[PDB]
């Protein structure tokens, strides 16, 4: 029995294919995002 | 399964089984809340408020009092409907969108009406 | 027996509502504490900051780890929860907040690269089948700068090596990192106002008597900035902290 | 003692908490083993 | 005299008037007075620092991490890490010093030097 | 109101929040400490105390016990004391000021007497 | 202590104490889990559940319901095995291997048949 039992395991198909043998969320607006910004005090270029 | 068929059946008894495991869980929810289950719990805990708000159904009789007309609902689209239901194609709308709606089409207008879509 | 099991029930609520007073008025003394240690970070953060800005005024700002990259592929978040669990909506906002990150990500074409700080977040991604690059847990509770700079040290090593990979291959450095740097995290403005934000560490955008700077104005700015990374890190795990408590 | 037991505390806390502690000690007795009156105020005390 | 500031990421070491602030920036050894030029400088990997008041006893601080930034108003050092002479113990300086890290060998090295073993 | 007037009602009310504020910090008193406390917990705790040791008052009956006689303080005397209590009008006067007594002219005897 | 000796009555106390202490604790294990639990009430947790599973025994008169062979325990190897266990000497256990069986030899046996050493 024990021999017919791993037997057929050998070739039983799982529900998942997987052998027995032995949402896509709401997007995020950038406003929302904050950056992390370098301070220079001088005219921009 | 020998009378209604086995899809009618197997649909049923998973409504079932959903909100009997939610019925078990409201113990630790009327404390913690969902917070405290895990993922999957609460995932089916979602399914079954959402199951829950959609056995309910705006009734012809019900018109005297909210003044909304009735429904009817196939049989065919309940049991289908149901079974989306439990697979989980509905778990993004909102709760409100199941509530007191006839089939599809009604949840459908419903969810748009509140901003999401199905 | 309907009158010996309520009698069971009425015992069994009120020594759960002992425990949680008990854990509420403990919550209380640690979001004092988690505070403190707040405030007694700050000074170092506005130094260095101040710093940065003197360094950046008087270098070249093209550093890699400074400047857009072309066709960007990757993104690093890094998403910190809680390791314990009594928090309401702490973890479930955190989760939420990076969805949304995920989402917006994904809408520019970028692939989520996932880090993870404490063990519900953990529980969260294993349960949604997705891939968690590298976590850290334990110190949620009170992290201190040795976490936030093994993190920053981490996060930043996959940044640069970023740089050179291309396409799906990984380039000369042979392995495959990120074009950006996020880390997701919960803010404590106040008592009441905790909020899930996620904010873009990396690349860092520029913002507009002498200094005598030694050796260059270019070396101590290549060592400022790991600093100020590792540095904003561990602000954002003592924020994180505090808003758990 | 009672409200406490339920226990990160201040020293005044933790010093009642232990002091309760040793009073449950003190009235704890053996069967067959009344005290005198005298000997009550002693352990008491 | 002049404000120093040892001052760390957690948290804020040590303030207060001072005469001489000696430390060991990359370049080379530099000794901070009350009026020096302001400057921004990046300490050696096992950089030790020596403050000396008006006759009080000088404060040897071993320095992981440290940026020297001098003011003609005030001046700071803003490390990692820093640990006094009297709390440091010979022993852990000693023996962490020459190890495998080269991290965990400079800090071990900023001991000695605070100590005075180098 | 109906029966005791929108004065009186409106005195007791606010005695009734304070001490109910109160009784919630109690725990977070008894457990962390008062320092924890913020400064308008302080105020709020300092205000509750004066209030409820202010309620007491000498009785009657309390002669034979104490030699301090009773006193009758009248009703409309004892919504003003309490009106000006809940406003913070005596919050600088030490706590003991406010035990046994009656009316606000023994509220001050006891103060200048301290 | 008069009849049984000092040594028993020792031991049956503080198996009783731990026991309602468990029972105790039951209700907030069940709803909070057992993490929330102060480490000491985590051992008291382990050490009760042991003991709670070594109370049970393999009688003979119920062989035919679970067919193992009844056992016997002298006193001495009783009172001896509690003391053991009240001071969480077989903590490392598995708490399956205290279940159906006699004396100590018997806890190793399973233990090995386990895996643990006892």
């Amino acid at each position: 029995l024990v021999s017919v039992i791993n037997e057929f395991k050998k070739g039983f198909q799982a529900s998942d294919g997987s052998s027995v043998v032995v949402e896509n969320a709401e997007a995020l607006d950038p406003e929302d995002l904050e950056k992390e910004s370098v301070k220079v005090r001088k005219p921009a270029p | 399964p020998a009378i209604v068929g086995d899809e009618h059946y197997r649909v049923a008894q998973e409504v079932i089984r959903i909100l009997q495991r939610y019925k078990d869980l409201q113990d630790i929810i009327a404390i913690l809340g969902i917070d405290e289950l895990s993922e999957e719990d609460k995932q089916l805990v979602n399914r079954a408020r959402r199951i829950e708000r959609f056995l309910s159904q705006n009734m012809m009789a019900a018109e005297q009092f909210t003044g909304q007309p009735g429904s009817t609902v196939p049989l065919k689209e309940t049991i289908e409907a149901f079974d989306k239901l439990t697979k989980g194609e509905f778990d993004h709308l909102p709760e409100q969108a199941f509530f007191l709606i006839g089939g599809l089409d009604d949840l459908a207008k419903k969810a748009e009406s509140l901003g999401a879509k199905l | 027996a309907t009158l010996r099991e309520l009698r069971g029930r009425i015992r069994s609520a009120g020594s759960i509502k002992k425990i949680t007073k008990a854990q509420e008025l403990i919550a209380t003394s640690r979001i004092a504490k988690a505070q403190a240690r707040v405030e007694a970070a700050r000074p170092y953060a506005a130094e260095i900051t101040n710093m940065l800005t003197e360094l950046a005024g008087a270098s070249a700002l093209d550093h890699p780890l400074l400047v857009e990259r072309k066709q960007p592929k990757r993104a690093g978040v890094l998403v910190v929860s809680s390791d314990r669990g009594l928090c309401g909506a702490y973890n479930a906002n955190v989760l939420r907040r990076a969805e949304e990150l995920f989402s917006l990500l994904r809408d520019e074409g970028k692939d989520p690269v996932l880090y993870v700080v404490g063990r519900k977040a953990l529980g969260y991604f294993s349960f949604r089948q997705r891939t968690v690059v590298e976590s850290w847990t334990g110190f949620s509770e009170r992290p201190t700068y040795e976490n936030a700079r093994e993190i920053a040290d981490t996060l930043v090593n996959a940044f640069m090596a970023g740089a050179d990979d291309e396409g799906d291959d990984a380039g000369a450095d042979g392995i495959l990192g990120v074009d950006e740097l996020h880390i997701v995290f919960t803010e404590f403005r106040s008592m009441l106002s905790q909020t899930a934000v996620a904010r873009r560490a990396a690349p860092m955008e520029v913002e507009y008597t002498l200094y005598s700077f030694e050796p260059d104005p270019e070396t101590l700015f290549d060592a400022l900035l790991p600093r100020y990374i590792a540095t904003r890190v561990y602000a954002a795990l003592l924020e994180a902290a505090a808003s758990e408590s | 003692y009672r409200e406490l037991e339920a226990f990160d505390l201040d020293a005044a806390s933790k010093a009642q908490l232990d002091r309760g502690a040793r009073l449950v000690e003190l009235l704890k007795q053996p069967q067959y083993s009344p005290l005198a009156v005298e000997e009550q105020v002693v352990a008491i005390f | 005299d002049l404000n120093v500031e040892i001052v760390a990421v957690e948290r804020e070491l040590w303030s207060g008037p001072a005469t001489f602030v000696f430390t060991r920036t990359t370049a080379g050894e530099i000794g901070i007075l009350p009026r020096h030029i302001p400057l921004v400088a990046q300490l050696v990997d096992d950089a030790m620092v020596r403050v000396e008041r008006e006759g009080e006893d000088d404060l040897r601080i071993a320095v992981d991490g440290g940026f020297l930034s001098v003011t003609e108003e005030t001046v700071r050092i803003l490390v990692e890490n820093a640990q006094f002479e009297s709390e440091i113990d010979a022993d852990a300086a000693k023996e962490d010093a020459a190890s495998d890290d080269e991290r965990t060998a400079a800090w071990g090295r900023a001991r000695l030097r605070a100590l005075g073993q180098i």
